[PDB]
């Protein structure tokens, strides 16, 4: 019991709150997301695949704001702040991510419980 | 919905 492996979880549901670092003036995290990595602007007329937006962090600053709260590098970030990102642009992502009326970014993301391990895998 | 990354 507790924990089997090789079981897919799917989409862990989790909100984790991300704050920016101070930079000088700056306020910023530092590490990568992509909302785009895979696809094109051709997928939109069905959202990728329905409000899909192909949303997901491809990086971190490691040891930084992110990954503290509970980042880590491979997770689909779906909404900022409760800002369900999906049926919003990726500038206005980039908007309420990194404005002057936050300190952190509360996130709703999906965690596939393979956190950092360093796991190379790469399928095209 | 295409390709476009950034860091934050």
């Amino acid at each position: 019991m507790s924990y089997i492996p090789g079981q897919p979880v799917t989409a862990v549901v989790q909100r984790v709150e991300i704050h920016k670092l101070r930079q000088g003036e700056n306020l910023i995290l530092g590490f990568s997301i992509g909302g785009g990595i895979d696809q094109d602007p051709s997928q939109n007329p069905f959202s990728e695949d329905k409000t899909d937006k192909g949303i997901y962090v491809t990086r971190v600053s490691e040891g930084g704001p992110a990954e503290i709260a509970g980042l880590q590098i491979g997770d689909k970030i779906m909404q900022v702040n409760g800002w369900d990102m999906t049926m919003v642009t990726h500038d206005q992502a980039r908007k309420r991510l990194t404005k002057r009326s936050e300190e952190v970014v509360r996130l709703l993301v999906t965690r596939q419980s393979l956190q950092k391990a360093v796991q190379q895998s790469m399928l095209s | 919905k295409e390709n476009l990354e950034s860091m934050v």
